[PDB]
RNA sequence: GUAGG
């Protein structure tokens, strides 16, 4: 009877009818949210909801067809729980008995499927999103450097800073315009890499590691070029983000607006992290040859 | 494209294959250049030759309007029409007025 | 020469907050950024740089000069 | 006798048994499923040697299994007496080349007998083409070498099982009789103090009604039952009597909502256990059946009986009681004990020849039900064999095999070693069996039992780990499908010299001692305490003469991976599992050579592998030629062999082939006569030996990093060439065909400047990024051109054609010189896909260099990557002068537990400068000269055997008396070091340094795939979120657990720039690059994208999701 | 004072230690929560999860009102159950478990305002946590009519 | 999870031999099989902590109340003298002393200063056995918890800006060390459930 | 962006949504491949699959929008409109 | 699917 009451209540208080538990008409999704694009090689490629609706507009009309005609109460009854399952389907397939395998290889994503679980809709393109203006290499341990100084190969550093470099070069008129431009960096020429060398300082890049378990994960360096193709990092910030040295990767992101590049200033900067949070103890001051 | 990819978890086939729709932001930015540089060079030129070659070759709406077509609003023949244009044609062939265009092709 | 070049300590102590004063220097950027980008309509809103200029910056490091130097000024509305 | 190069050995026991044929696997089983005459050639032989083998090949034995088809009538019926194949049409190279699945056709006489007609018609029928296993056991389909691995499974049979539940305070015994391929039977005891079974576990239901529903009476029930109270109790509780009443019982509860029927009863349960298709145990299930019920020679092959099942009831119930001995059901004496699944003689591994015959079968019965179908709907005497048949099934079945299946896998070729791993190993995972997310902590550890059949230190280190292994080193497979090991015979303290193989069960009867034990001059044992293993793994000791067998060799345990590893003994297990999982992903060198300490197996393990190129007659050579070697036989026939050069491998590599034998050499048959990709002189070699010394050095060398010379840059001492194939289709769409020609549309002429007139690349013609290789143009486009580019073209007198580039470009950061390109034309004689016209692939070849950022790694588990290129000059460099061509932390050695790679490096430099012992009369002196490494010049190798390897001893008594290298002095100090002038500075450094040579491979996983950058690029169709990975200009992914980080800081404006500009909105993402290239502050970002997706599913599921103000409704 | 004892004698038996705040976060989260008893007066369920916020504001309502006010007690729920309890659908559909959360909103008719953290990062608006705040982004910034001087 | 009788005899450096050597092994996979079933868990929970967490947020420059939570400052003091807690570390430093302390009639501790090393020798030299820290659970605030409660953050070592996400770190700190758990219990001792 | 108010969508708010009505099965012509009439993908429900093209070409440029050709009638727009416009199907 | 982290 508690849970009877909360759920009566529920109805009790809302505006809404109870007569939206039995639906009357299906929505259907924009085209484009489930697209039938074109291969080449004369294939094609669809998303499994076309199906869903196809099953479901075949039996409607079947039984629109049965209907009109004078018809036993058996055909029609059966009928109707196939229509009953179609639509079911649609919202979610393999809810009960057994879910429609399609091709049979495996079952057919439904609308709900979308919305649920680790492939989700929710955690991984809303939470988790893809970027531009971004990197990766490996990494090589560089002495020389200071707490806020990290060295990017070349190639990674103009393919980062492409459209500042095209401004730059037109501003110093070694580009006649925007198109020139773009085919010199693209050609590469000598030009572009002076360049290059003058525009990427004080402005700073987020290196990034994969697991980042704690805040330190991502921390802002001051970059500078070098030869090579692997990124260059400071030792003493290698513990913090637990960095060995084995054979590693880490992500190269890029701020752009006036708030994003102010706050890799003050806040990430390498030099203003010496205490990690767990237990306000140093951890920025390693151990392993010094 | 719900296929496995040949991966068990973590892919599909469907988030492999790029689209053609999406505009390049690099291509859009350089046709803005590119309508600025010949809308600059134009002004360059004399006011009323740049209105008959604007309204000619439809730089202001889509589609292109006929030789006698600009002869109604602008009160002119269809053959002096043809006499502006070809001259604005030849001057605008004068190297001068063609380097800032010849990139952008 | 360098994005640590003006200490972060002094900048703090006049501006109370470590968020307060980015966003104050990033408003300052922003103005002197967009500026540098009037390319001649001269509202006269906008302000130039104060202190001298390179020929090659970045507006953000100007802004942060002139918290450092104390020359500007905030105010909540 | 000269198989293999002069090498010193320090093994201190002689091997009795040589190791066999390292691929037996593969090729012996597939040599069984074709019937070949090679099976039946091993067959006779075994049966002469008197070793068991089976007499029926399996194709046969399938065919033979489908038995003729009869109708409801029984009137005609169609045997499959014989098969035979022919030679294949296409050679392996022109397969390889020409995509053709390397195969040849299958013939089988058909004998359609009739009775009615009382006419028999022999027709033969091409059945289908069957791919071929080629001499190195792999399978090549569409041109990619496939190979096929071995799979673990649980055997058929009885088992049982023990468990306490905490609930009941009391053990709990079940069990079960899991089939070959039938439905599953089990059967619990005292679930709550009464007895059950589960039929594919349907309902709750006793063993009384199931028995009752057999033809055994209660009264003899009880009368065989009387000694146990349990059953007695299940029984008197039982209320159900009559054979009739027990049979509808079950019936409506296995089948309910129709009336119960006896026939229908009888013949489901008929057809559930008895019918001889659907519960058709394999032989290996019923060998075990019978061993493990104690039944004394059952039927050799059929389905369960009523005589097993009571034989199972009474071993359970016996089980029960807690008796531990007790009389066999029809049988004689047994032990009574539950059986763990995870031992070795549970666990049977199906090999290539079972996996094809398992879906040929599959297929064979999809086609009889097709032609039980036809027949049924067929005419008399309109019936031919040819004409009945349908060769669809078949095919499909053995393509949809060998494509789109875990265990059909892609060969690795990094070097022969990858190969060889590749074929061995043994996967758990896969159809009917262990997979992923099955796994549990029992099945991926060790077992006592995994020894001499399984290493247990190489396995993949991910998160499969333990569920992939490689077989032993002497593994042989039995012909049920278990594995044996050697072992030789001891009688009476002595050692026989007679080897029997042992499977996992026999061996737990006898007490096996020990190789490494030691054995006195005589054929006793040397001491009378000895140590010994015995039942359950325990490894408890039993002096004096008291066992009977001894492991033939001390490496039985290891596999040929690990068994590489020097000094193994010394390193760790984690580090020794590291070393074995690196060596696979070397990568050849220019130029190879062996190394100068190592286990003197490589040799072994290099001829067996397929890569060599090894004489098959005993000749002499005439003409020596880098493409071509030709010899001539005594007998008569000459033989050319052709040299494989620079042909990519499946991963991107060379192949390049040496040439060893000179012109007037002689032969014996199976010698070398060519290397393969990293070998020399036959002998393996993944990687060079460098000179190192241990020390820190300014940082450089700071967790894990290496530092070394610029002479390796110098040298090409460590330099791989890398080829790359990319190919182009001139398809043919709806608008019109595609043409590749010189004449491209709108770009300059000096691009195509080393284009063919036919528009193909010429040969020799260095690449570089944006390149064209190949000239295409797609027929047309719908063109509506804008005003500003009518405009333009106007005013510079120029057409836009309809005809639009789409060329092939060399892909960005990819340099080269092209050395190879092919072309197949639709028109010419060659067949291609439907619709493509024309296809090229083009060949681009580079020499990388071993520079900044390249991973290293050596035999031990020590890895990195270099970290710096310094010059020659500024290597510290020993006395004499001579640099160190490597540098290495030593702050690694003691906290990773892998002494070894120490001891080897002083090995090493003894091996480098010869030593010279004789009648120094020392112990390590007197040893040496027994073994005969007591004389050795500079640089002659040196093999020290994985457990018989090198002592303490024996490597400082060395180092006292190494060769003087120059001046009479020796470098290396009695403890091992030497003295170091600094390069940089100039003074000596304070106290010797650790110094010598160790053998560094060159993994695969090198700088230039890692690297990746991104302006802007490509973008996702259903949401715009750019899509991911390097080989579509893909940008890096920011997590959840990134932003979380982002969000710990405070700040609030990077996370939305993050979310909103950089990705996911369309709108505002061109807006921000015209504002960067043009030189003003960022826009505002907007709502995104993906939000708008996920309103519209959810409002696709009848939810009105409003995005609603406060205000009333909102703006967007 | 148990619970941050046992985790924290957990935690130190390898060597890790954490401050005690850490986990004073959490443990105060758990108990947020509570379990009316009696909901007599109150005219709501009896025996069902309760925030103490609400609770306190409708036993204030109901004392004022001149009834007397429904009975509670303490209850201690995991991490998880609290999560999903939140009071806002969308942060609570965006966890694990959604078909079960989508259902009890959609039927119930619950708004959600975006106030939080989880919220307002998928709409790609500016979390409300520092410099997003909003006392630190509405100020103006002016160069000092002596600075103007100088020029 | 046993335990064999026969101990191996031999140091990595002498050379282990064969059934040693196997025995080793048995270990180790196990060792290996737990690091990652350990991940797998510990990032489970990290993600379960981050969520129940998240809301709170430092919402208030000073409290409105002044009630506080008790902790004992030095405690196994030996006869005849007074020690610190081994742990005192990870329990009041850097919290809040919510009212004033007078032991000798003068104050040592001024109310809302942090508590470092010369305020709690100075303090247990006197010989105060507890003291009334202020904290988060006490804490009444209208709009989340006030700074003043909670203390001084670690990674700046100074009082807490408004605004932080004190929910978040304290999530992450929680989670970064499971992964640093990796331990197990040896033997089971033949008892299941003990 | 205040709130994201959600609650039980009955079939007039279904109706509401829908743009016209699906009656068919089909999607596409096997030997134009253009989208066919009233089935999915219609253009005269979610809308013109090129910009500003309608299906019978009456209009093909850009600068007469907003409007719908008698003959198919297509609502002349951009392409992206297709991403947001629903249909609906009748039981 | 398998490698590296
Ligand atoms: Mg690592
Ligand atoms: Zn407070
Ligand atoms: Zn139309």
């Amino acid at each position: 009877a508690l849970k009877r009451l909360k759920v009566v209540s529920a109805f009790l208080q809302t505006s809404n009818s109870p007569k939206g538990m039995v639906l009357d008409c299906v929505p259907v999704i924009p085209p484009d949210l489930r697209p039938m694009v074109q291969l080449d090689g004369g294939r094609f490629a669809t998303s499994d909801l076309n199906d869903l609706y196809r099953r479901v507009i075949n039996r409607n009309n079947r039984l629109k067809r049965l209907l009109d005609l004078g018809a036993p109460e058996i055909i029609v009854n059966n009928e109707k729980r196939m229509l009953q399952e179609a639509v079911d389907a649609l919202f979610d397939n393999g809810r009960r008995g057994r879910p429609v395998t399609g091709p049979g290889n495996r079952p057919l994503k439904s609308l709900s499927d979308m919305l649920k679980g680790k492939q989700g809709r929710f955690r991984q393109n809303l939470l988790g999103k893809r970027v531009d203006y971004s990197a990766r290499s490996v990494i090589v341990v560089g002495p020389q450097l200071k707490l806020h100084q990290c060295g990017l190969p070349k190639a990674m550093a103009l393919e980062l800073f492409k459209p500042f470099v095209m401004k730059r070069l037109v501003d110093l008129n070694h580009a006649q315009n925007i198109k020139s431009a773009k085919r010199m960096v693209e050609r590469g020429r000598t030009v572009v890499y002076d360049v290059l060398e003058e525009v990427i300082a004080e402005h700073p890049v987020l290196l990034n590691r994969a697991p980042t378990l704690h805040r330190l994960g991502i921390q802002a360096f001051e970059p500078q070029l070098v030869e090579g193709k692997a990124i260059q990092i400071h030792p003493l910030v290698c513990t913090a983000f637990n960095a060995d040295f084995d054979g590693d990767q880490m992500a190269v992101h890029l701020p752009l607006s006036a708030e994003a590049q102010a706050e890799a200033r003050i806040l990430m900067l390498s030099s203003n992290n010496i205490l990690k949070p767990a237990d306000g103890r140093p951890v920025t001051m390693p151990t392993q040859d010094m | 494209l719900h296929t496995p990819l040949g991966e068990d978890g973590d892919s599909e086939f469907g988030d492999l294959i790029e689209d053609s729709e999406a505009v390049v932001p690099a291509d859009a930015v350089s046709f803005t250049l590119l309508q600025e540089q010949l809308h600059s060079v134009l002004d360059t030129l004399s006011e009323r030759e740049a209105g008959v070659v604007s309204m000619r070759f439809g730089l202001t709406d889509g589609q292109p309007k006929t030789l006698d077509e600009i002869g109604k609003v602008y009160g002119v023949t269809r053959e002096r029409i043809r006499q502006i244009e070809s001259k604005t044609m030849s001057k605008l062939r004068h190297p001068s007025r063609s380097q800032v265009l010849r990139d952008y092709l | 020469e360098g994005i640590i070049n003006p200490p972060i300590d002094e900048l703090l102590e006049a501006t109370d907050s470590k968020y307060s004063l980015v966003i104050y220097a990033a408003k300052r950027a922003r103005q002197i950024n967009a500026y540098y980008s009037q390319l001649g309509e001269g509202l006269l809103e906008y302000v130039g740089p104060l202190v001298d200029t390179h020929v090659h910056e970045k507006p953000l490091s100007i802004a942060l000069r002139e918290i450092n130097a104390g020359l500007l000024t905030s105010e909540a509305i | 006798a000269s198989t293999a190069p002069l090498r010193i050995s320090f093994a201190k026991i002689k091997e009795p048994l040589e190791v066999p044929n390292l691929l037996a696997l593969q090729t012996e089983s597939f040599d069984w499923l074709l019937g070949n005459d090679a099976w039946k050639a091993r067959v006779e032989s075994a049966l002469e040697s008197g070793q068991d083998v089976p007499t029926k090949s399996g194709l046969e034995e399938i065919f033979e299994e489908i038995s003729p088809i009869e109708d409801f009538s029984g009137s005609m019926s169609l045997t499959f007496r014989d098969h035979r194949f022919e030679p294949p049409k296409n050679s392996i190279d022109e397969c390889k080349d020409r995509d053709f699945t390397y195969a040849a056709p299958l013939f089988v006489t058909a004998e359609f007998t009739n009775n009615e007609t009382g006419e028999i018609k022999s027709q033969t029928v091409f059945m289908g083409d069957f791919p071929l296993m080629t001499n190195k056991g792999t399978f090549v389909i569409n041109g990619t070498e496939r190979v096929v691995v071995s799979q673990l499974v649980r055997s058929p049979g009885v088992y049982f099982d023990s468990s306490i539940d905490k609930t009941s305070d009391k053990d709990i015994f079940s069990a079960k009789i899991i089939p070959s391929r039938g439905a599953w039977l089990e059967m619990e005891i005292d679930k709550r103090d009464m007895v059950g079974v589960r039929i594919d576990r349907k309902r709750k239901q006793s063993v009384t009604v199931l028995l009752k529903a057999l033809g055994w009476t209660t009264e003899q029930i009880l009368e065989e039952f009387g000694e146990y109270e349990s059953m007695r109790a299940t029984l008197e509780k039982d209320h159900t009597q009559g054979q009739d009443d027990a049979l509808l019982d079950i019936y409506r509860k296995l089948r309910p909502g129709e009336p119960p029927t006896r026939e229908a009863a009888q013949t489901l349960l008929e057809n559930l256990y008895f019918n001889p298709k659907r519960y058709d145990l394999a032989k290996v299930g019923r060998y075990k059946v019978n061993k493990k019920l104690g039944a004394d020679e059952p039927l050799d092959a059929g389905v369960l009986t009523t005589d097993d099942v009571i034989a199972t009831i009474k071993y359970l119930v016996k089980l029960h009681a807690g008796e531990t001995e007790t009389v066999g059901e029809s049988g004689r004496e047994i032990v009574v004990e539950t059986d763990d699944i995870d031992h070795f003689g549970n666990r049977r591994i199906r090999n290539v020849g079972e996996l094809i015959q398992n879906q040929v079968r599959t297929g064979l019965a999809r086609m009889e039900r097709v032609v039980r179908e036809r027949m049924t709907t067929q005419d008399v005497e309109a019936i031919t064999p040819q004409t009945l048949i349908n060769i669809r099934p078949v095919v499909a079945s053995i393509k949809e095999f060998f494509g789109t299946s875990q265990l059909s896998q892609f060969m690795d070729q990094n070097n022969p070693l990858s190969g060889l791993t590749h074929k061995r190993r043994l996967n758990a995972l896969g159809p009917g069996g262990l997979s992923r997310e099955r796994a549990g902590f029992e099945v991926r550890d060790v077992h006592p039992s995994h020894y001499g059949r399984m290493c247990p230190i190489e396995t993949p280190e991910g998160p499969n780990i333990g569920l992939i292994g490689s077989l032993a080193s002497y593994g042989r497979i039995n012909p049920f499908g278990f594995i044996e090991t050697p072992y030789r015979k001891v009688v009476e303290g002595q050692v026989t010299d007679d080897v029997d193989y042992l499977t996992a069960d026999e061996e737990d009867r006898f007490v096996i001692a020990q190789a490494n034990a030691a054995l006195g001059d005589d054929m006793r044992f040397a001491e009378a305490r000895v140590l010994v293993r015995r039942r359950g793994g325990e490894v408890d000791y039993v002096p004096g003469d008291d066992v009977d067998y001894m492991d033939v060799s001390p490496r039985q345990m290891v596999s040929v991976a690990t068994a590489m590893i020097p000094f193994l003994e010394h390193d760790d297990a984690n580090r020794a599992l590291m070393g074995a999982n690196m060596m696979r992903q070397a990568v050849p060198l220019i130029k190879s050579e062996s190394p100068l300490v190592g286990t003197g197996m490589e040799y072994r393990s290099a001829a067996d592998a397929g890569d060599v190129v090894k004489a098959e007659k005993a000749g002499v050579v005439q003409e020596v030629s880098a493409d071509y070697i030709t010899t001539t036989n005594d007998d008569g026939t000459y033989i050319t062999y052709r040299l494989a050069k620079f042909s990519r491998s499946n991963q991107g590599t060379s192949v390049n082939q040496k040439v060893i034998v000179a012109e007037g050499d002689r032969i014996i048959e199976g010698q070398v006569l060519a290397d393969g990709p990293a070998t020399e002189n036959g002998e393996m070699a993944l990687g060079k030996n460098l000179l190192v010394a241990f020390m820190p050095w300014e940082g450089h060398n700071y967790e894990d990093a290496i530092i070394l010379s610029q002479r390796l840059v110098q040298d090409d001492v460590l330099s791989s060439i890398h080829i790359e194939e990319h190919e182009v289709d001139a398809r043919d769409t709806k608008l019109g065909p595609e043409e590749i020609t010189r004449d491209i549309p709108n770009v300059s002429e000096e691009v195509l400047a080393d284009l063919d007139e036919r528009g193909i690349i010429r040969i020799g013609a260095e690449v570089v990024a944006g390149d064209i290789l190949v000239g295409k143009v797609t027929p047309k486009g719908e063109t509506e051109l804008t005003p500003e580019e009518r405009l333009l073209r106007a005013i510079f007198g120029e057409k836009a054609r309809e005809v639009r580039d789409t060329s092939l470009k060399v892909p960005h950061g990819e340099i080269g010189k092209v050395i190879g390109v092919r072309v197949f034309d639709r028109e010419e004689g060659d067949e291609l896909p439907p619709g493509v016209n024309q296809l090229v692939r083009v060949y681009v070849a580079q020499k990388r260099k071993i520079t900044d950022g390249d991973k290293l790694a050596g035999r031990h588990g020590n890895k990195g990557v270099i970290s710096k290129i310094n010059p020659i000059e500024d290597m510290p460099f020993l006395e004499d002068g001579t640099p160190v061509d490597i540098i290495l932390n030593p702050l690694a050695v003691p906290s990773r537990m892998n002494p070894g790679q120490v001891l080897e490096i002083h090995l090493g430099w003894l091996a480098s400068r010869g030593w010279d012992v004789s009648g120094l009369a020392e112990e390590w002196a007197q040893r040496l000269q027994v073994i005969g490494a007591d004389k050795v010049e500079p640089g002659t190798n040196v093999a020290t055997p994985v457990f018989d390897g090198a002592r303490e001893d024996e490597l400082a008594g060395l180092l006292q008396h190494t060769i003087p290298n120059r001046d009479g002095e020796r470098m290396v100090l009695p403890s091992g070091k030497a003295r170091l002038f600094d390069g940089r500075s100039g003074e000596p450094f304070p106290e010797p340094i650790s110094v010598g040579y160790m053998y560094i491979l060159k993994l695969h996983h090198l700088v230039d795939d890692k690297l990746h950058a991104r302006s802007t690029g490509p973008y996702s169709m259903i949401t715009q979120q750019p899509l991911g990975g390097k080989a579509q200009f893909g940008g890096q992914r920011f997590g959840e657990m990134e932003v979380w980080a982002l969000e710990a800081y405070g700040a609030a404006y990077a996370l939305q720039e993050l979310l909103t500009i950089k990705s996911d909105d369309v709108t505002g993402r061109v807006k921000v690059y015209e504002a960067i290239v043009k030189g003003e502050n960022i826009p505002e970002p907007g709502i995104p994208e993906s939000f708008k997706v996920l309103i519209k599913e959810m409002q696709s599921l009848c939810l009105n999701v409003e995005v609603l103000s406060s205000d009333g409704m909102s703006i967007e | 004072v148990h619970l941050v004892g046992e985790v924290q004698k957990v935690y130190n038996s390898q060597g890790v230690s954490i401050h005690d705040k850490h986990i004073e976060i959490i443990i105060r989260q758990m108990l947020r929560r509570v379990t009316i008893i009696e909901s007599g007066d109150a005219e709501l369920l009896p025996g069902e999860l309760v925030e103490r916020t609400k609770f306190e504001t409708e036993n204030r309502r109901v004392v004022q009102e001149g009834g007397h006010p429904a009975s509670g007690r303490p209850q201690l729920m995991g991490i998880t159950k609290a999560s999903l309890a939140t009071e806002s659908w969308l942060s609570a559909a965006s966890f694990q478990e959604t078909t079960r959360v989508l259902t009890d909103a959609a039927i119930n008719a619950k708004s959600d305002s975006l106030i939080g953290l989880k919220e307002n990062v998928i709409i790609g608006k500016l979390i409300p946590a520092g410099t997003g705040l909003s006392r630190y982004r509405n100020i103006r910034v002016e160069p000092t009519e002596e600075a103007k001087a100088a020029m | 999870n046993e335990t064999i009788p026969r101990p191996i005899k031999a140091s990595f450096r002498e050379g282990l031999s064969v059934l040693e050597y196997f025995i080793s092994t048995h270990g180790a996979r196990k060792g290996l099989a737990d690091t990652a079933l350990r991940t797998a868990d510990s990032g489970y929970l990290t993600r379960r902590l981050v969520d129940v967490s998240q809301d709170v947020i430092i919402r208030e420059e000073d409290c409105g109340t002044e009630r506080g939570l008790k902790l004992p400052i030095a405690t196994r003091d030996a006869d005849g003298t007074l020690r610190k807690a081994e742990d005192v570390e990870t329990s009041v430093y850097a919290r809040m002393l919510a009212e004033d302390v007078v032991i000798d009639g003068k104050v040592i501790a001024p109310a809302n200063v942090d508590l470092g090393d010369v305020l709690i020798d100075a303090l247990v030299a006197h010989g105060v056995e507890e003291v009334k820290t202020r904290s988060i659970l006490t804490c009444e605030s209208q709009v989340g918890t006030c700074a003043m409660c909670y203390g001084r953050s670690l990674a700046t070592g100074k009082l807490v800006d408004i605004g932080e996400a004190v929910g978040i770190i304290a999530a992450q700190s929680i989670g970064e060390p499971g992964t640093q758990l990796t331990m197990r219990t040896f033997h089971t001792g033949g008892v299941a459930g003990d | 962006f205040d709130e994201l108010r959600i609650g039980l969508a009955t079939a007039d708010d279904i109706r509401q949504w829908s743009h016209g009505e699906v009656k068919k099965p089909e999607t596409i012509n096997y030997r134009t491949l253009k989208p066919e009439k009233d089935g999915l993908f219609c253009e005269k429900i979610f809308g013109p699959t090129r910009d500003w093209e309608c299906y019978c070409g009456k209009y093909k440029r850009v600068r007469f929008k907003g409007i719908i050709c008698e003959r198919c009638g297509v609502e002349v727009t951009r392409a992206k409109v297709r991403r947001e416009r629903m249909g609906h199907i009748e039981l």
